[PDB]
DNA sequence: TAGTCAC
RNA sequence: GCUUUUUUG
DNA sequence: GTGACTACAAAAAAGC
């Protein structure tokens, strides 16, 4: 079983599963610890950024392989502004402190 | 080509740095 | 009822029968006997035991069923005719059938222990069909299930087989009942054995339940008769009360019947299987359930003896129901000119056979029967005439017969992978076929 | 013995008493090759008779008039196939015996 | 774009600055058209523009007037992606009190009030009056009232008579107070309290509003009066078909607050009466409490069919919650699964794929690299090309397939090396393909499990990928010291085979010129593969400082070893392969290459070595058949006379002589006999199987059978096997544990009897049931202990300290089973090494002992050193590097930031799968005995008896090395002394397995100060044939006469109670419970003369209870103080003990059991940190008595102790990290900073003091004490917020952490996951302290 | 179901 | 699509 | 001592 890319779930903005129906393979937590425990970051970076839930860097990054290039974007993740406004919603305060 | 680093590890060693600048040339 | 009979039993009454509800009395037979037991009268007893284990085949299951939606509707029509219409009335139209036909439906069709049938090969669905669960709608939860009854009681011998059992979180729960096993009407596990008088073999066979095996002593099979019950030596193995040691020829009086009452129908078709360790037999019988039919089936070159009885007792292949000669013979349907003893008066046919062909199974596998008969050949009532998937003259058949050399090779064999030649291929004696089932549908929606 | 746990039915106070008679099973309205074609249970209606009795009002035991309607509709119950086995719709299920 | 997290209360103003403007009507959509209003809720006007670069009303379109408002709708004409964002607020009428502080358990209002909250929620729904000193005489400020009571004060103040109502009344109230006077009136009634169920509520309250002043926010904002609204795009609102919505519950909650917002507007603007205000202030409580948190106050969903909805807390808690699932654990692309096999043919460094994988992996890449050529004109062009199968897309894909490696995993990523990369080597099949030796890392047989395929990306994945992935780096065990590409199952055979040596074969007895010929005899089959040739090599060795020296000599060796030194690397001596090699051997030999030559010269070796062990594996050929393993005629014959034998037992069984207990153990002693016997007959014929002649005469030689070599190389198999398939199967044990009493008495080969067969099974069973249930219990533990260890990164060299107690080998009793060399390598050194040459420095301090100083110890006996360790390492949230050691992934020290915790973890949890559920001593070795504790005195026959019950001997090598240690039970009498050189198997101490309490003045026993009978039993036993003493207990003997604790009167000639001379007390013994004393009446007795004799898990569960520290069943209590030991009294229970200290706390007692065995009396002079009862020990008492240090080896101690049983071996850095995280937490003993007794951060408080001691010189500061903590608490009370809101109750650290004004640093790892920013452990590390060091630096 | 703090 | 249940490794 | 609140895969199928 082999996927590269094609459709996403509605419920979530993340590719469809089993061989069957265009799926994609799971990525647990075990090896998440695993590639923690090596010097490797910038993999899990990228694997959690861009490759399963972001919508406008899977574009993004998909034009940007085609024209040779390899370049992420060097910025928070936006699933986490919007979790910062859902803080922010409620009445707390939450900024970042130091830039 | 190139598989290993030793060299890199027994002279300038640290996984981190070399790893770093290689990719900042690269990315040019 | 049957439980009265057990209560009385366990209390040591007189009585078989008894009440569908309990009596004061009763109760306090049940403190004065647990007082006793504290005070250390009498022993506790063991769940594992096969005495206090059960089964429920289709019957009384359905039975529940069929019951629970008469008493749910019968309720209901009680009280309407108490209140409704008093002479004016048929019965037709106040009695109900669709709640009790829609219980019984989704008991058959949807439950945790109504399992779904396994196509991919004959011995896997009479093992499947032999299967016995503690599971299911009256069982016991994973979480909650001790770790006893995962284990092996001493009294599971000749019964429920120690080797065919499922790997993986669920094991020891779902064992097969052996060959010889077969219940007793009170749900009970009884299996056959032979009496012995004082040192000869009661040719007639005694069947003996579970509880009667603690006051009794049964020998083994392989004891060795000189001519008619004489045993080699007259000091020989036994057992008792789940132990063996060395008896005397008079200490013993029952036979088991044969040696394979001790394994299950899945695993006694593994050759040799005196001379392997527990694990690589319970692989074995696995991989043994999950093979995959081939385009032409060959027979075993080592074998069990339970290949003819396997398949000639599941229907997949094609038996001769009545004796006679063959008249004509098709790859599609067979014509047996019947005997003009076997037919009965009045009814002067002849035996038609319509065989099936590619069909799709539970698991993609594919059927056929292909007729293994001749024209002007004599038939036997009873007899197969056409063999069906993975099989052959009517003995069992589910892979092939391969030229094998035990020697590392460059490492392609590193662990446990294998080498296979291009011949083996090329002459395809493993090619499989599949069958896949594509359904389209056509619904409207307001566009 | 199932019908006969529930054999006996009487009125709160209507003298009107429901009994079973007797029961028998119709021929399988599609056989067993169909109904893996169609997907369709292979299955038996169940016929009943059923007889009330009535009595007179405020009157001691003595009915007036026995309905008896026989051979009532009583559902549908899947028939085993030879093979030792059901079929739900159009797909071949065996029921494994419990143990408890 | 930040490094720091800071989390607090908003203030209105900052609120409304926040928003963009402000929402009248919850009409989000009008009907006969698809156009949400411009003053409704869905405000595009403040919301921002619903199609990109377009107004609402269109008037601006999309190149003249971008990102300017319109003058139609006042919407700046932008993008929608700042709609997303983009969001507005509410403005009260009435302000309303944040629900969560009343709904937290401890909530937040109550605390900081001390009054309850059930009249609480009552004036907040205005159901009772609060007071605002309604009198200046008669009440408070914060006393509840009645409507009644308000107008009985109305009538009787009035004039001053003010309270107001609800939660703007609560409001007022807080305000209007203060926390200043509160903080210092607070203080000074804690400095002078005695109650202690009001001190911890009193303590957390001060320190509550001594952070909330600090912290800034102000409890009036906590009642909050303007409420946020959310960006529409997260609730979901789809336009459905006939004019319907999803009917967002959001969107619900809104519009009902909105519209009670509207009603109480209304109601406001005619001046209503307060009758209906109160009616409508309530249900607009209510409102917002729904909205902010429904289904916990009131349930009220009144939105749905019956059911509940999302109103916040699904967004945030529940497993819907996104957080720790949708940033831990989710699908991804560019990954595949699939089915591995064997590639016997491949470099270290590589790893085959299928072609089908290989282009559906790739097509993006493939599309790129077609354009770049021009080939594709289009996307579909190339789409539809490369589907095509046309000639250029093989040669280009394999092109881009040369650079650019990919991931490997197993489904069950134990492990570091679970994960690793390779570059892809295209290939055909649907299979993936692997090197043989990286397989064993895996731990993946080739049964069909799969493999899963990822790729990185961006060039930085790449690189890092190259630099830190690839096999070769990750060749050592990250867990202990090994190389992970051991050679692998098929290999070592093949090499065995390849280095033997036949006594006669072809091509014998004659000279090579080297091993370049060597191979050509054999290849043209002129000579054996193994012969006795003498052949001359010529080698190097690395003594010559950078240079191989080449030197030459003959050797007398055999074929195949000139074989195997055609391909070993240069600097390696000859003899390491002179001899028949083995498994461990090689592997070993690895080792010792990667320790003089490096890493790449180490892995062509392994190369070579496959390649060659699978071609002489396959070329020699040995398969296994019936004859080849043969079974010894003895066996049955042997084992005839065991059956004889047993049946002779049975007899005595028979008689009734014997019992069948003592019977049960004959026979199953007498069967293990004979199994050894047979299994020891059956080792030495195949052993010395092979007898051939030489020249004449037959001799015989190491065997060639093939089971034989497949086992004593050791690649499959071991005793047991070979023992089971030939010889005795043994004795299997029924399931409950017992052993049942026959064994199986045929062997596999042979026939069996069913029941053999049938009880042998449920003993499979067994195991095969541990194995199944085993998978999810062990797999958990690991998660506990990643959560406390999880971030642990070490972030500078050196903090200077020198620290630590002295690294020993630990003596196991017998035989020493680890070295020092093993344990203290890889570690660095604390304090200078001290040759034991009278001030001769062999090793300077601050070095590390690699192997040159480890090689510097050995010959001058140096047995006792010190090095760094992580718990004696005083830097802040982090570990120094020659405080904590060499990482075992690289020989080299750790460099700088690679993560310790997790690598910890992971090697800890590992071997969980094999790990497993469910009188005198006597001398063996040649030294002089050594005593330590030494207390003892000359007895009666002239040798030693001990007096203190905690002695212990040990033998010590002549050359200062110890090489036994023994615990001496009290009162054991020595038959030797310390220093007598005495060789092996000499008893030297002896004592009873019930305990002797002897005597130390000599004299008579004039038995006085007991009551005869009452006290002292005189218990005239038939057996004795005497009347003895039994000084029976309170509760055994009278309690009446056991009122004054006898002590037998030991008198010289003068009867007279013969004092120790001035020093302690007279001759007057506590005699204990049943002190069996044989004596009657005045008997001589000297000292050193017994007086009396009283007559006394699972590897999973004990690492899992050790690491929570639960306390056992019986905790062996222990003296925490000195001085002399006294007893107490009886109480209505366990038995008083008082203590009598020799100084300070004279007055100190405690309860202690009778019931059990209690090993102390008046004549014990306790010390600091001696131990009163036995058995098991909590850690906490030897933590808060004895030092850290005490428990540091202990905790190790029984851990390894467990694993070496199971035969694991793991490096003990690994384990005792954690203990320094485990020991995270302190309490105050001396005021100063904290309030009194606060359970907070021990770095934390070291940090806090030692930056004050220079500013604030003098001040005691706080005095401490550093306590432990279970790793599940550890994880509780984690100092990072978000970790805690990640997994558990996100309601209440979301409270404490926003009024206590928590600012995270970032100091963890899963906080820096959680919110998608980059990890600082491995080259984020360096990436942020680039960062920081460039930027704002 | 197994774990937690409060009345 | 989602939730859940079951079978198999 | 007791009670409110809280926490490794493929396939078959039901219920919206
Ligand atoms: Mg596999
Ligand atoms: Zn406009
Ligand atoms: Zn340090």
């Amino acid at each position: 079983h082999a996927r590269s890319t094609g459709s996403y779930s509605l419920v979530t903005q993340q590719p469809l599963g089993g061989k069957a129906q265009f799926g994609g393979q799971r990525f647990g937590e075990m090896e998440v610890w695993a590639l923690e425990a090596y010097g490797a970051a910038y993999t899990l970076q990228e694997m959690l950024t861009v490759k399963s839930d972001d919508v406008n860097g899977r574009t993004k990054m998909y034009k940007n392989i085609v024209d040779g290039n390899h370049q992420m974007e060097p910025g928070m993740p936006e699933s986490f502004n919007v979790l910062l406004k859902e803080i922010r919603s409620l009445g707390i305060n939450i900024e970042l402190e130091d830039e | 080509a190139r598989v290993t680093v030793q060299d890199a590890v027994e002279k300038i060693g640290n996984r981190f740095d070399l790893v770093l600048v290689a990719a900042r040339r690269a990315r040019q | 009822a049957v439980g009265r009979m057990k209560f009385n039993r366990s209390l040591l009454r007189e009585e078989i029968e008894g009440s569908g509800i309990l009596s004061k009395d009763d109760i306090i037979d049940v403190m004065k006997k647990l007082i006793d037991i504290r005070n250390g009268k009498g022993e506790v007893d063991d769940i594992d035991h096969l005495g206090n284990r059960r089964i429920r085949s289709v019957g009384e299951m359905a039975e529940n069923q069929f019951r629970v939606g008469l008493v749910r509707v019968e309720r209901a029509v009680k009280e309407r005719l108490s209140l409704g219409d008093l002479d004016t009335l048929m019965p037709q139209d106040m009695i109900n059938a669709k709640p009790i036909s829609a219980a019984v439906k989704e008991f058959f069709g949807s439950s945790q222990l109504s399992q779904f049938m396994d196509q991919n090969n004959p011995l896997s669905e009479i093992t499947h069909k032999r299967r016995i669960s503690a599971l299911g709608p009256g069982g016991l939860t994973r979480e909650r299930a001790g770790f006893e009854v995962r284990d092996v009681h001493p009294t599971h011998y000749g019964r429920v087989c120690p080797i065919e059992t499922p790997e993986g979180p669920n094991i020891g729960l779902i064992n097969s009942l052996s060959v010889y096993a077969q219940t007793n009407e009170y749900g009970f596990l009884e299996t056959p054995y032979r009496k012995v008088t004082d040192g000869v073999v009661t040719d007639e066979i005694h069947y003996l339940s579970a509880i009667e095996e603690g006051n009794y002593v049964i020998a083994q099979a392989n004891s060795n008769l000189d001519e008619e019950g004489h045993f080699v030596e007259d000091l020989v193995t036994c057992r008792s009360k789940g132990e063996s040691s060395l008896f005397s020829r008079d200490q013993v009086d029952y036979m088991d019947v044969s040696t394979q009452q001790v394994v299950s129908v899945g695993a006694s078709l593994i050759p040799f299987l005196e001379h392997d360790d527990a694990n690589r037999a319970l692989m074995g019988a696995n991989m043994q359930r999950q093979a995959v039919p081939t385009l032409r089936a060959d027979k075993p070159l080592v074998g069990t003896g339970m290949e003819r009885a396997v398949a000639v007792d599941s229907g997949v292949t094609a038996v001769a129901k009545r004796g006679g000669v063959v008249q004509y013979v098709d790859a599609s349907r067979i014509v047996i000119k019947v005997n003009e003893d076997e037919m009965y008066p009045g009814e002067a046919g002849i035996d038609i056979y319509n065989l099936t062909k590619y069909t799709r199974s539970n698991q993609n596998t594919c059927i056929n029967q292909m007729p293994c008969v001749s024209l002007g050949e004599p038939v036997e009532r009873g007899d197969v005439l056409a063999d069906g998937p993975s099989t052959d003259l009517g003995e069992l058949a589910l892979g092939q017969n391969m030229r094998v050399a035990f020697m590392p090779w460059n490492g392609y064999n590193f662990e446990d992978s294998i080498l296979v030649s291009e011949r083996v291929v090329q002459e395809d004696r493993f090619t499989t076929i599949h069958i896949q089932e594509l359904a389209c549908v056509s619904r409207d929606t307001k566009l | 013995a199932a019908f006969r746990s529930v054999f006996p039915i009487q009125s709160y106070s209507g003298n009107s008493e429901l009994q079973y008679v007797s029961y028998r099973l119709g021929e399988p309205v599609f056989d067993v090759q169909e109904c893996q074609i169609r997907g369709v249970t292979y299955s038996a209606p169940l016929r009943v008779k059923l007889r009330l009795v009535i009595y007179e009002r405020e009157a001691p035991e003595g009915t007036v008039k026995d309905i008896k309607e026989q051979e009532v509709y009583m559902g549908e119950i899947p028939l085993m196939t030879d093979n030792g086995t059901f079929v739900i719709n159009g797909t071949e299920r065996v029921i494994v015996s419990q143990l408890h | 774009e930040f490094d720091a997290i800071k989390i607090a209360l908003a203030s209105p103003d900052m609120i409304r600055s926040w928003s963009f403007g402000e929402v009248k009507k919850p009409e989000t959509i009008n009907y006969r058209t698809f156009k949400p209003e411009r003053d409704g809720l869905f405000c595009a006007r403040i919301f921002g523009p619903v199609k990109d670069y377009e107004c609402l009303c269109g008037k601006y379109k999309r190149l003249k007037h971008r990102g300017v408002i319109c003058e139609k709708c006042g919407v700046e004409v932008t993008q929608t992606k700042v709609r997303r964002e983009r969001m507005g607020h509410i403005e009260l009428a009435s302000p309303t009190a944040h629900i969560w502080f009343l709904k937290s358990l401890p909530s937040r209002i109550g605390l900081l009030l001390d009054m309850p909250l059930r009249d609480i929620e009552r004036v907040l729904y205005f159901e009772s009056y609060v007071v605002i000193e309604g009198g200046m005489t008669n009440l408070e400020r914060q006393q509840i009232l009645t409507e009644e009571q308000y107008l009985d004060a109305l009538e009787e103040f009035g004039d001053e008579f003010d309270a107001k109502m609800g939660a703007e009344a609560i409001q007022a109230l807080l305000k209007s107070m203060d926390l200043e006077q509160e903080c210092e009136q607070l203080r000074e009634e804690l400095n002078e309290t005695n109650s202690e169920t009001k001190r911890k509520k009193l303590t957390k309250r001060i320190k509550l509003l001594e952070a909330f002043v600090q912290s800034g926010n102000k409890p009036e904002w906590m009642i909050l009066t303007v409420l946020p609204v959310l960006p529409p795009d997260l609730r979901p609102l789809v336009p459905l078909d006939g004019g319907r919505f999803a009917t967002s519950d959001l969107n619900d909650l809104y519009r009902r607050v909105i519209n009670r917002n509207n009603r109480l507007k209304r109601l406001l603007d005619l001046a209503a009466p307060d009758i209906i205000v109160r009616n409508e202030k309530r249900m607009l409580q209510e409102a917002v409490d729904a909205l902010l948190d429904n289904g916990r106050r009131g349930r009220a969903i009144t939105g749905s069919n019956k059911r509940p909805l999302k109103s916040l807390a699904d967004m945030i808690k529940g497993k819907q919650g996104r957080f720790r699932q949708n940033l831990l654990g989710k699908r991804v692309d560019y990954s595949g699964r699939s089915v591995i096999t064997v590639g016997p043919y491949l470099r270290l460094h590589q790893c085959g794929l299928p072609k089908k994988m290989a282009l559906e992996l790739f097509k993006p890449f493939i599309y790129g690299k077609l354009e770049l050529r021009g080939l594709a004109t289009t996307i579909k062009a190339a789409k539809k090309m490369v589907e095509r199968e046309e000639a250029v897309v093989w040669d280009i894909l394999d092109e881009v397939i040369r650079e650019h490696p990919v991931l490997l995993n197993r489904a069950p990523t134990l492990h570091r090396l679970g994960i690793q990369a390779f570059e892809p080597v295209l290939i055909e099949g649907k299979a993936i393909q692997l090197h043989p030796l990286v397989c064993a890392a895996y731990n993946a047989d080739f049964d069909g499990d799969q493999m899963a395929v990822h790729v990185p990306l961006t060039l930085e994945a790449q690189l890092e990928a190259r630099a830190l992935m690839m096999s070769t780096n990750n060749i050592l065990s990250p867990a202990n010291g090994e190389p992970i590409i051991v050679p692998s199952q098929d290999v070592v055979l093949g090499l065995y085979y390849m280095t033997r040596d036949c006594v006669n074969a072809k091509g014998e007895g004659m000279v090579l010129t080297g091993p370049k010929e060597a191979e050509r005899l054999y290849r043209s089959g002129l000579a054996s593969l193994h012969a006795r040739v003498k052949v001359r090599i010529t080698e190097y060795e690395k003594d010559a400082n950078g240079e191989l020296v080449a030197k030459t000599s003959l050797k007398d060796t055999t074929v195949g070893r000139a074989i195997l030194w055609m391909i070993v690397p240069k600097g390696l001596p000859y003899s390491i392969v002179n001899q028949a090699l083995g498994k461990k051997a090689i592997s070993k030999m690895l080792n010792t290459c990667y320790r003089i030559l490096g890493l790449k010269p180490t892995v062509i070796f392994a190369d070579q070595i496959m390649y060659t062990g699978f071609a002489y594996a396959a070329r020699s050929g040995a398969s296994v058949g019936i004859d080849d393993m043969v079974i010894p005629e003895k066996k049955h014959e042997i084992i005839s006379e065991a059956e004889a034998e047993v049946a002779e037992i049975q007899e005595q069984f028979q008689s009734g002589l014997v019992t069948a207990g003592e019977r049960y153990n004959k026979v199953i002693d007498i069967w293990a006999a004979a199994n050894d016997r047979v299994s020891k007959a059956m080792m030495d014929n195949l052993q010395t199987e092979t007898v051939i002649n030489r020249d004449g005469q037959e001799e015989k030689q190491v065997s060639f059978n093939s089971i034989y070599m497949m086992a004593d190389s050791g690649a499959r198999g071991s005793a047991a096997q070979i023992r089971q398939l030939a010889g005795m199967r043994g004795l299997m044990a029924k399931p409950d544990g017992s052993i049942i009493e026959t064994p199986i008495t045929a062997n596999f080969r042979e026939g069996l009897n069913v029941l053999q067969y049938f009880i042998s099974t449920h003993g499979a069973r067994k195991g095969l049931a541990d194995t199944a249930l085993k998978t999810a219990n062990s797999g958990y533990l690991t998660r506990r202990l990643v959560d406390v260890a999880q971030d642990l990164v070490v972030t500078e060299d050196d903090c200077g300290t020198h620290e630590g107690i002295m690294m020993t080998p630990v003596i196991e009793g017998g035989d020493v089973k680890e070295p020092l060399r093993d344990r203290v390598l890889g570690r660095v050194t604390a304090e200078d090494v001290l040759k034991p040459g009278t001030a001769d420095i062999l090793v300077p301090r601050n070095t590390l002992l690699h192997e040159q100083w480890c090689d510097l110890l050995e010959e001058n006996s140096v047995d006792a050193v010190k090095v760094r360790s992580v718990v004696s390492c005083d830097t802040d949230f982090g570990v120094c590097a020659h405080c904590y050691g060499r990482d075992l992934a690289r020989g080299h020290i750790i460099n700088k930031g690679e993560a310790i915790g997790v690598i910890a973890a992971q090697s800890i949890g590992e071997p969980g799968t094999q790990l497993t559920m469910r009188s005198s001593i006597q001398v063996k070795n040649k030294g002089s005995i050594k005593l330590s504790n030494v207390k003892s005195v000359v007895n009666s026959s002239g040798k030693l008896v001990i007096t203190s019950r905690n002695t212990e001997l040990k033998l010590i090598d002549e050359f200062g090395r110890t090489k036994e240690s023994y615990k001496v039970p009290y009162g054991a009498v020595l038959a030797k002394g310390d220093g007598e050189q005495v060789a092996g198997g000499e008893t030297v101490a002896n004592w009873d397995p019930t305990m002797p309490v002897i005597t130390e003045v000599s004299g008579f026993v004039r038995f006085t100060d007991m009551i005869d009978g009452q006290t002292i039993t005189r218990q005239t036993d038939e057996l004795t044939g005497l009347s003895s003493l039994v000084v029976l207990d309170s509760a055994e003997r009278t309690a009446g006469g056991k009122d004054l604790r006898p002590a037998l009167k030991i008198v010289d000639a003068q009867g007279n109670d013969v004092l120790i001379p001035g020093t302690d007390m007279p001759a007057q013994y506590f005699l204990p419970g049943k002190a069996i004393v044989q004596l009657e009446d005045g008997v001589q007795i000297s000292s050193g003369d017994t007086l009396a004799r009283i007559p006394q898990t699972g590897g999973l569960p004990r690492v899992a209870d050790l690491f929570e520290a639960r306390r056992p069943k019986e905790p062996a209590i222990l003296a925490e103080i000195s001085g002399i030991v006294s007893f107490g009294k009886e109480t209505k229970g366990k038995r008083r003990l008082v203590i009598t200290p020799v100084d300070g706390s004279d007055p100190y007692e405690e309860m202690i059991p009778k019931w059990r065995q209690l090993n102390v009396f008046e004549g014990e002079r306790v010390e600091r940190g001696d131990v009163i009862s036995d058995g098991p020990e909590a850690p906490h008492d030897i933590l808060r008595l004895r030092g850290v240090h005490a428990v540091t080896r202990y905790i190790v101690n029984e851990v390894q102790d467990v694993y070496r049983l199971q035969g694991v071996k793991i490096n003990d850095k690994h384990i005792e990290v954690i203990v320094r995280q485990m020991l995270r937490k302190a309490t105050i003993v001396n005021a100063g900073s904290s309030d009194f007794l606060e359970g907070e951060q021990v770095e934390y408080s070291r940090v806090k003091i030692a930056n004050r001691e220079l500013e604030a010189n003098g001040k005691v500061g706080a005095t401490y004490s550093r306590d432990l903590l279970g790793i599940t608490k550890a994880s509780l009370a984690t100092e990072s917020f978000i970790s805690a809101a990640s997994f558990q109750e996100t309601t209440r650290v979301l409270t404490e952490a926003a009024v206590a004004g928590k600012r995270d640093e970032l100091r963890g790892l899963k906080e820096n996951v959680i919110v998608g920013r980059l990890i600082p452990a491995g080259t984020g590390y360096a990436y942020h302290q680039d960062r920081m060091r460039r930027r704002a630096a």
